[PDB]
């Protein structure tokens, strides 16, 4: 549906889109099979071709032009830069990357993929606390957030861990709770925290100052 | 580019000296600088149709041409405004002149310039950078429910100069300055579109997701997918109202628009009046329904110029957000009022006319609206997939589908919601004929029916027969009086009474009807047809035999299993938990398949 | 149980079949007429507008020529 | 009387002509509504 | 101030009908007026239809008998009709085109209104809700009407709509738990309408607050076109302006609505259906949305315009684009008439739609809103029943079709007939809704929710 | 070829909606396509439509929006529109305007063809001879289409006429007691009705034989009118110049016609009967009588045209004029929809009046005759039946009408009923048949000649 010129303009954006994704993925090269992989349009960028130049490469043939299968792979690096960002802090392993890569290039439609909805159940829950008021469901959800960002990192987002599923569910479960709920607040997290292997599932990964704010929370939910 | 009046006509005005100009130009016609574009150009001479009363415009007066067609300034600040036909705020025009009144030839600009909103770039498109049309560089925080995203405007391309700081902006400053051939364009945060343009995308995808209403006739029978195209016959009471408010409030969709073509003043102040008051729950929070919605008010005494223009400005919102990423749902109140006003203006142009006085190209007009929606993949590096749903409104002269545009409505949409005057009489609500109407996305469903629900498909099969059957047997029952049935016929008019007043009929005003979400309208449907099941089995299985078993005896055997299925609409979501009421209604189950074991 | 089940049998064909005879000559013929008479107009107001129409191409044809 | 009186319109078409089928349904059904009372007449008559 | 003197043409171009053709005009002016000095001295006034160079055609109120095409004076006022209106117009009697009748002076210019309409920012239109309690049961109890509201009757020729309209006027009023002023405008209306309505007004003591805009069926058919529009100009200044309530009466939309089919013809116009101009929705929209309340004013327009409707049906072009603009209607039928029943007006094809907003628990009862659905649905039903008895006999029902034709015999005559001097309230009306429901089992009132019936049905 | 230089005018006397007028142009063509290029650059498509002297009158196929009447240039090709034609075509999906949209290149002509191209004499008509199986049984043993017959699919909106006609297009072809083609072609359909038609034909395996063209209802109204004169264009070239049959399903006729009205109107035609051009006959006589065999060659052209009857009714000029001018019918139903029966075809009011030479020993097999005509009257007598049991009752029945009660059930449920991926060929369908009728004894057959009953009955 797009004009001859709208086309290949369309084609120079996404190349230059998939360099600028590997620099803010990868920014020290450490993933080599991932950079080569996406050779054939990164040799037009890291260097000063100008636009009007890679344009008439494109209309030539010289660059990558097929508008579909270049949207099929920058969709699959999008998304496993998604999974990489969307935890800042819990960092993952390069084999997990190029491992779940793999996965994610080989998945017959990514978009429509249970790792995709996954990544954005993550997102969903961590907007959310990026503006929130430190309130006793927010501390809550925070909490639990952390874990599971820390989880995906050490785990992969592709791997149908028990740990991860069990949080995205409560963890929206607790989002889409009502505010003034208080008892069913503190119920879903104690809930929680209870039932899980660790003695201190929120140990190390969190701050002394969110503990501390969890046991006062606690405290002020249940000493009255 | 100044030309001059030649004569005036009702809306209509022609013009002298303008040689050079374009069809469908924006135009301003005498000393208040009425709004209204060229139709047909003839010599030097323009054929004008005026957005405006013509009233006062005398011979000579001025036309100043400008290079623009219609368009609407599309950038932060359009979520909570409401716009008149041609993109005009009420809400700045009524403050800005303190008056009741609207003035001739007012000029407000759609977008308010003197608000400071907070961008936050994509802090990854340094300078030097290639973009392209659809592009995504910032972000301003409208508020808590939508974020808005600043695109390159299509048909734009080039490498980046400049890219403004995370900070407070006008809507008047340069926000990203790219160049491309040696030419420096300066960008805001408000780029210009015309009406009748329609916004490009990668590819237009198939609709695979439902949108899910809280009607049940609805959603277990015709159901509407995002990025669907449906129509709605207008009738009052019938639920009309009930669904434009549900579909904004429950749906799942992120951004909802209703437009207005030829709305009744008290009709229209009661949409502005609930607009602002009606609310809904987000995330544990209640928040205004305003923050995610953006009306287009235009009652039928506009100019039919804005009587026509109202749907283009209406889409072109929708598209415009749709390219976000966003879910968009557009509902209109009438397309009818729409034809009329493309017959009023075929009319007054002087040009052939086809049916009942509508030009020949109705159906042109209305497919290039109803075509304009769909899932997409959008343009931009960001990969981003949207949608617009639109839902349409044909007025009904009549149960009879030759009205023109009942028509060319059926042929465009893909499902047709049609609703019957016997059971609007009857004050059955929602009111919907159920045996007429139809939808084309089963096959697209079906797949995510299957992996979700699995049950639905084979529920949705066995519905639509004994709703049929049902037909088919009123008609000899009317003639005579039950005196011979069979014992299934008896048992399918009594399950179809049972589904027509417990299934299909809901109060939309009641706490418990608001909204029914879907994973309760299949089990209430499992439970029924489950009865229908057992109950068919029961009287064939021990039928030409000793202990025959009849449809009385199951009603007196098991009478309190039909009040239970009777009082399953009254569960209340929301207020009651999805745990119980899954609880309950497999509670149901057993104790309708405890007493039929216990008859048999 | 035959002379008292058969004169009600009598009873039962007469109305039924009197009622037949009305649906047949009463009831049918005068929906048939109304349907006829329907037809009969709406290609009676399609021709009014046939009229109109022609001579609004008439008078267009005529200010063309007084253009020329 | 000699119609039903109803303003001609396209509508008028539909309702009519629905009308139409339903009693030209009804005359059948109750045709062979009679004919299943002949039978058992004549039958109870042989009898 | 335009101190400017005006031009006085002779140049008549030709007279085509009510229209008359001038040329050699300087700068026309659309939509100006023009008045015409006819060769033996009558002045007649009309307003500009269409400009086009140095040609303009004038549409003329009074008539163009006696017009010639070489003495007869044009002189172009230079502006558009703006009308004087004064709060003092109550208590007036007016022509067509807004000149005293009374022997009264010419109303005294208090201000200038241009009759074209000011549009009304939907932002400040405020939404109605109160309740007009008309005295009559079919609209107080189902199709009730709420003040700023526009809720045409409906009736075909020899009808009675002039006494419903003339009795909502004079019972007029709000449920209670001061009064309305009128302005009539008389389109077409003949002379013996006209004393009945001035007659009633005087005989109940409203002429006080009521001004009356006559165009007799004997007047001009062209003055007719702007009559409703000075009517509605005087109203807007009254209710905007003056704070009042003004109950605005329409006595013919169809003879307009052949006025400007008259003037559509003469202009050799593109005609939609049945022959009216393919703008009638516009020019009925223009009239009719002139109603309701703004922010900021405690004054209210309700309009109820009246509709004959040529052979006796609805979807005539006429009462059609009205029905789409106005908010539902009172259809005054016939079959009721002719069984000496009044006000013979039929519950069906009637609909409300600002009703279910106007009543309910705080406007009028708390079951208002159940028993009109509940009636309306019953109704519904028995002349259904009636349709099947007229084919199958009264020895052919059952057990219900008779409770619903016993209903709906009982409904006519206990709840739609009243008489024109009698008026019931709301509650009143709604206590026998209440007798007429209970004529069924409680289980067959299924529209009605159980805690309602429990509350009033055993009563 | 012509070789002779194009001649682009900027040379235009006005704009008047989809139609631009040219001044001085040097002998221009009726017909003749021509191509416009905007100030900004947008080329776009038109065709003449009148040329009155030296002012062409050009209709523009895209809107024509932002065309003036100063820089605009249009450019002449000195022909008129002739479409490329090869067998590479086959298997390539096209637009309206013929263009390629399946990402392949343009079409690498083997000639050029006007696209209106002749009658066929009728001297050289051969009259249709063996059958064309479909795959689905309702249409196969009921009501065969002959090679070379011209059979339409009437249908009300909604029902699903885009899915059987996708079915048809996947399992067509020869009975096979490598030469076939298909030429599929939608008129104003929708986006996602567009996407089925394309996807499904590649998905399956079919496209290799299947030339698909779509219209969409957002494309130029004047391309829909060419689109099916392509689509049998091509029929044309691939049946009778290379010797193959080609089956062409003209989808949405309606639509077609609705966009033929669009053309009248914009050549200022007087609308005939319901608005429809009076010439709507022989323009559909243009299109559906391009088929059939001809003398000499071993090619064949048949047509299923799909109508959408407006509002239902046969009647209708659409379904009516097609009907007066094709041989038979399919007729899909509503209640058989309702009911979830797919495909719901009715086999009572279809006919086929090309069956007696379709099918036979030779081209089908020997019993096919006999066993529609024995299924048609027991499909007859099983609604029959049904129709007397809601009034007699179950008890009241004797077995010969519970024998027809179960042939009724198990023949829709089998025979009807097929579902969109089972492919049944003429001997399955047949062999199905014979399963119902073995339901009834012998003696009940009274159709089925007593030698056909004793070689196929048993067993």
């Amino acid at each position: 549906g797009l004009t001859s010129e709208q086309y290949h303009s369309q084609v120079v954006g996404k190349i230059g889109y998939i360099a600028r994704c590997m620099q803010t993925i990868d920014p020290e090269n450490n993933l080599k099979k991932i950079r080569e992989d996406y050779q054939d349009v990164l040799i037009w960028a890291e260097k000063n071709y100008r636009f009007e130049e890679i344009l008439e490469a494109s209309k030539s043939g010289k660059c990558p032009n097929d508008l579909d299968a270049l949207s099929r792979r920058s969709l699959i690096l999008q998304e496993l830069l998604r999974l990489v960002s969307s935890i800042s802090p819990f960092k993952m392993k390069l084999d997990l990357i190029e491992s779940q890569y793999e996965k994610m290039k080989q998945h017959v439609n990514l978009w429509k993929s249970d790792y995709h909805v996954k990544l954005n159940q993550l997102n969903q829950l961590t907007d959310y606390l990026k503006n929130a008021a430190p309130t006793p469901k927010n501390n809550f959800l925070r909490a639990m957030t952390s874990v599971l960002q820390m989880q995906i990192a050490q785990y992969g987002i592709t791997e149908d861990n028990e740990g991860i599923n069990q949080l995205f569910k409560l963890g929206l479960h607790l989002l889409a709770m009502a505010n003034e709920k208080i008892d069913e607040q503190y119920h879903l997290f104690k809930g929680y925290v209870k039932d899980q292997p660790e003695e201190s599932p929120f140990e190390g990964i969190l701050p002394a100052e969110d503990q501390k704010i969890l046991v006062k929370t606690m405290i002020d939910y249940a000493m009255p | 580019t100044f030309g001059y009046v030649h004569g005036v006509s009702g809306p209509v005005v022609t013009a002298c000296d303008m040689a050079g100009a374009a069809m469908y130009e924006l135009v301003r016609v005498g000393h208040s600088e009425l709004v209204g574009e060229i139709i047909r150009l003839e010599g030097d001479m323009a054929t004008i149709q005026v957005y405006e009363e013509t009233s006062g415009v005398s011979v000579g007066d001025p036309v100043l041409r400008t290079g623009k067609p219609l368009s609407v300034e599309l950038g932060p600040g359009i979520m909570g405004a409401i716009f008149d036909g041609i993109q005009r705020p009420l809400s700045d025009i009524s403050s800005q002149t303190q008056s009741i009144y609207i003035p001739r030839g007012v000029n407000v600009s759609a977008l308010s310039r003197d608000i400071k909103w907070e961008f936050i770039p994509s802090k990854n498109l340094r300078v030097g950078s290639h973009i392209t049309g659809g592009d995504i560089y910032g972000i301003v925080n409208e508020n808590s429910l939508i974020k808005h995203k600043i695109m390159l405007p299509p048909r734009s391309r080039g490498s980046v100069t400049y890219i403004a700081p995370p900070g407070n902006y006008d809507a008047s400053d340069v926000v990203l300055e790219l160049e491309f051939e040696g030419v420096k364009e300066k960008l805001s945060m408000v780029q210009v579109w015309p009406v009748r343009q329609v916004r490009p995308v990668t590819e237009k995808l198939p609709a695979n997701h439902p949108l899910l209403t809280g009607q049940r006739v609805l959603d277990a029978l015709f159901p509407c997918v995002q990025g669907g195209t449906t129509a709605i016959p207008g009738a009052f009471g019938c639920g009309k109202t009930v669904i434009s408010q549900s579909l904004s409030k429950y749906s799942n969709s992120d951004v909802i628009i209703y437009v207005g073509c030829g709305e009744r003043g008290n009709e229209m102040s009661e949409v502005l009046r609930d607009f602002p008051e009606l609310t809904m729950e987000v995330d544990g929070k209640v928040e205004s329904i305003m923050k995610r919605t953006a009306l287009v008010a235009n009652t039928s005494n506009m100019p039919v110029a804005a009587r026509e223009a109202s749907i283009y400005t209406g889409i072109t919102l929708s598209e415009y957000f749709r390219d976000m990423g966003y879910h968009v749902s557009m509902m209109a109140d009438s397309t009818s009022r729409w034809a009329e006003a493309l017959r009023e203006i075929s009319g007054r142009l002087a040009e052939m006319p086809a049916d009942s006085g509508y030009p020949a190209y109705l159906g042109a007009r209305l497919a290039s609206f109803y075509e304009r929606a769909g899932r997409v993949k959008c343009l931009g590096n960001p990969e981003r997939e949207g949608s617009v749903s639109i839902v349409g409104a044909v007025s009904p002269p009549g149960g009879d589908f030759s009205d023109p545009v009942t028509s060319a409505t059926l042929g465009i949409v893909q499902v047709f919601w049609g609703l019957d005057k016997k059971l609007a009489q009857r004050k059955h609500f929602p009111s919907v004929n159920w045996l007429i109407s139809y939808s084309k996305y089963m096959r697209a469903l079906d797949e995510y029916y299957d992996k979700h629900f699995t049950e639905f498909v084979p529920l949705r099969t066995k519905a639509k027969e004994i709703l049929q059957e049902e037909e088919d047997l009123a008609e000899i029952v009317q003639l005579v009086g039950k005196a011979s049935l069979a014992e299934t016929d008896k048992i399918t008019l009594e399950v179809a009474k049972l589904i027509k007043d417990d299934f299909l009929q809901q109060n939309g005003y009641t706490p418990y009807d608001r909204f029914c979400p879907f994973y309760k309208t299949v089990g209430m449907l499992s439970n029924m047809i489950s009865f229908y099941d057992m109950a068919r089995r029961a009287v064939e299985t021990t039928a030409q035999s000793d202990n025959k078993i009849t449809w009385s005896i199951i009603r007196e055997h098991m009478g309190e299993i039909l009040y239970k299925l009777s009082s399953m609409k009254f569960k209340d979501p929301v207020k009651d938990g999805e745990a119980k009421i899954k609880a309950d209604y497999a509670q149901l189950l057993e104790d309708m398949q405890n007493a039929f074991r216990s008859l048999e | 149980s035959l002379q008292t089940s058969f004169v009600t049998l009598d009873e039962a064909i007469k109305i039924t079949n009197r009622r037949v005879n009305a649906i047949e000559h009463v009831i049918i013929p005068r929906i048939e007429r109304t349907l006829a008479y329907i037809i009969t107009e709406l290609d009676e107001r399609e021709r009014e507008e046939f009229y109109r129409l022609k001579k609004i191409q008439e008078k267009k044809k005529i200010i063309k020529e007084k253009s020329e | 009387k000699d119609r039903i009186e109803i303003f001609p319109s396209r509508m008028a078409q539909t309702i009519m002509k629905a009308r139409l089928k339903g009693a030209q349904t009804g005359r059948n059904l109750l045709k062979k509504k009679s004919d299943a009372l002949t039978l058992r007449f004549r039958q109870i008559l042989k009898k | 101030y335009l101190s400017q003197p005006r031009l006085t043409y002779k140049t008549v171009s030709g007279v085509n009908g009510p229209l008359v053709i001038l040329d050699h005009v300087k700068f026309p002016r659309y939509a100006e007026i023009v008045h015409l000095t006819l060769p033996d001295g009558t002045k007649r006034s009309g307003q500009v239809l269409e400009v086009s160079g140095s040609k303009a055609v004038v549409q003329v109120f009074e008539g163009t008998s006696g017009i010639d095409a070489k003495k007869t004076s044009c002189e172009f006022t230079g502006d558009i009709l703006r009308t004087p209106v004064s709060e003092d117009m109550l208590g007036r009697v007016f022509n067509g085109s807004g000149k005293p009748i009374d022997r009264g002076p010419v109303v005294l210019a208090e201000d200038f209104l241009d009759i074209m309409g000011q549009p009304i920012n939907p932002q400040c239109r405020i939404y109605p809700e109160e309740m007009i309690q008309t005295g009559i049961s079919a609209i107080d109890g189902m199709n009730s009407i709420a003040r700023g509201q526009k809720i045409p009757i409906f009736s075909a020729a020899g009808l009675p709509h002039n006494e419903i309209a003339a009795q909502i006027c004079r019972q007029a009023g709000l449920v209670k738990k001061e009064n309305f002023a009128i302005v009539f405008a008389a389109m077409g209306v003949n002379m013996e309408t006209a004393r009945f309505f001035k007659s009633d007004f005087e005989e109940n003591g409203s002429m006080d607050n009521v001004c009356l805009f006559l165009n007799l069926a004997n007047d001009p058919t062209i003055e007719r076109i702007i009559t409703p529009r000075l009517a509605l100009t005087t109203a807007e200044f009254l209710a905007y302006q003056c704070e009042k309530h003004v109950l605005v009466i329409l006595t013919d939309m169809s003879s307009y609505a052949e006025a400007l089919r008259e003037v559509s013809a003469a202009r050799e116009e593109v005609p939609g259906r049945r022959g009216f101009p393919g703008y009638m929705y516009t020019d009925l929209a223009t009239i009719y949305e002139r109603a309701g309340r703004v922010e900021g004013r405690n004054g209210s327009i309700t309009q109820i315009p009246i509709l004959t409707m040529p052979n006796d049906d609805i979807t005539h072009p006429i009462p059609d684009l009205t029905g789409y603009i106005t908010e539902g209607q009172i259809y005054v039928d016939r079959q009721l008439h002719n069984r000496q029943i009044y006000p013979p007006i039929n519950v069906l094809p009637s609909l409300s739609r600002l009703m279910k907003s106007a009543i309910g628990e705080g406007m009028t009862r708390k079951d208002h809103a159940d028993v009109s659905n509940q009636l309306y649905a019953c109704y519904a039903i028995g002349k259904d029943v009636q349709a099947m008895k007229a084919v199958v006999g009264e020895e052919a029902l059952t057990s219900d079709d008779l409770l619903y034709l016993e209903f709906l015999q009982k409904f006519e005559k206990n709840f739609i007939t009243q008489g024109p001097y009698e008026n019931r309230t709301v509650y009143e009306t709604l206590d026998i809704g209440w007798q007429l429901l209970r004529i069924f089992p409680k289980e067959m009132l299924k529209r009605i929710p159980q805690s309602t019936l429990s509350e009033f049905y055993p009563r």
